[PDB]
């Protein structure tokens, strides 16, 4: 999973 | 003046990539400046410090505990005592930095914000520094963490529903990470996947909203809204 | 015992990309070995630990070095000053990372080894950081630097040529950095290119007629020497 910058 | 100082070394350091440093100086501005408002850049410096220096130590986290369940499914237990004093080493720098970046969070910046643009970015980092430390506690501070880091998120989400366009790039980085903290942190894959899938279409549904300074911001995150639910979406698979 | 848990943790704080705690790590196992040779595992160990920490403040060096010059030509003197400041912070940083080094080499490394495979190895690595050092010194503090450098890489030179193949990657390496510190550092470029040619010609007479298991470290490095010659002419 990936989150903000 | 002393703010302005703190605020170019800041961006020196980030130049040369030493973000301990980096939080150093921006700790120095956030503290120079009391009862003002950071200003967006100063907010922007903070924040990529920061998630610098506790992005290298949640690597390193990473990587020790996948060795260290090898090495514990291995029968070298002496290998894994080892693996697990650094991986202590590493969480207490963990704990600090998250400590830090709280206690600036929750003593200025969120008291201070009353821009609802700043208020729903300063919650939605309080919700990420609880969730980084949920990554790694245990037992009731585990517990604990997590359940500030949802309080923070739905704060933040009330203020970025009421006041922020769809397509709002701080908005829609409060979905993603929400989204992520029900996936990762709450183990509700059902819940993660509706969330980003509410937070993309309700941004396409207005995409017209969206501002041209705005749409870098924006579609980086909204693919990555996508890329989450075509693992997701897998995963309810796999 | 000591110097295997050591050898351990300098893995781990490899994986974990945690340099400075890896330098720590086999300063403490090199320390814990009083005569006795590193391992070929345990010297690269040592040799990636410290070429990590000093690449690191190298980068930093150069870019705020940049940022400094464009200021200045920006008329910029507040600014400056500040970057000289910084820039001075970071040189500290660099000279105490080669004066670790170099005196680790210098009391145990380099009086213990014991075949030209790691002589060569540890004179190698005094060129290096002698030559880290005289990247950012200036006036005689690089002058001295400069002569220490080609000290130590003439010393490592003569044992390789006469002990090492001309294949063998770590007399491919020196020939590498020599070369390379008579073009950045001397600015003697017809010398570095004479420098890589020699040793790449030296190379190929013996890439087909010898050579196993060796051969994609060697090639590799040979490359790396087609690459600059290719650039300096
Ligand atoms: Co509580």
């Amino acid at each position: 999973s990936n989150s903000a910058p | 003046s002393g703010r302005e100082e703190f605020v170019y070394m800041a961006k020196l350091a980030e130049q040369a990539e030493r973000y301990e440093e980096m939080v150093e100086f921006m700790e120095k501005v956030s503290a120079a400046v009391d009862g003002d408002e950071l200003t967006v850049e100063e907010r922007n410096l903070l924040s990529v410090a920061y998630k610098n220096v506790i992005g290298a130590r949640r690597a390193s986290w990473r990587i020790i505990s996948s060795i260290e369940q090898k090495e514990e499914s291995r029968g070298n237990d002496d290998h894994v005592t080892a693996i697990r004093e650094y991986r202590s080493k590493i969480e207490t720098e963990l704990s600090g930095i998250c400590d830090g970046i709280l206690k600036l969070l929750d003593s200025r910046l969120i008291p201070a914000a009353a821009s609802g643009d700043s208020k729903v970015f300063y919650l939605k980092m309080k919700g990420d520094y609880h969730r980084y430390l949920a990554e790694f506690k245990t037992g009731q501070e585990r517990k604990d963490a997590a359940e500030h880091t949802l309080a923070a998120y739905k704060s933040a989400q009330d203020i970025a529903n009421a006041e922020l366009a769809p397509t709002h790039p701080i908005r829609l980085g409060l979905a993603l990470n929400f989204s992520v903290f029900y996936y990762e942190i709450l183990n509700s894959p059902d819940r993660a996947c509706n969330l980003a899938k509410q937070a993309f279409d309700e941004a396409i549904a207005e995409l017209d909203t969206l501002g041209e300074e705005s749409y870098k911001d924006s579609t980086l995150i909204m693919q990555l809204l996508r890329d989450n639910l075509t693992l997701w979406t897998s995963d309810m698979q796999d």
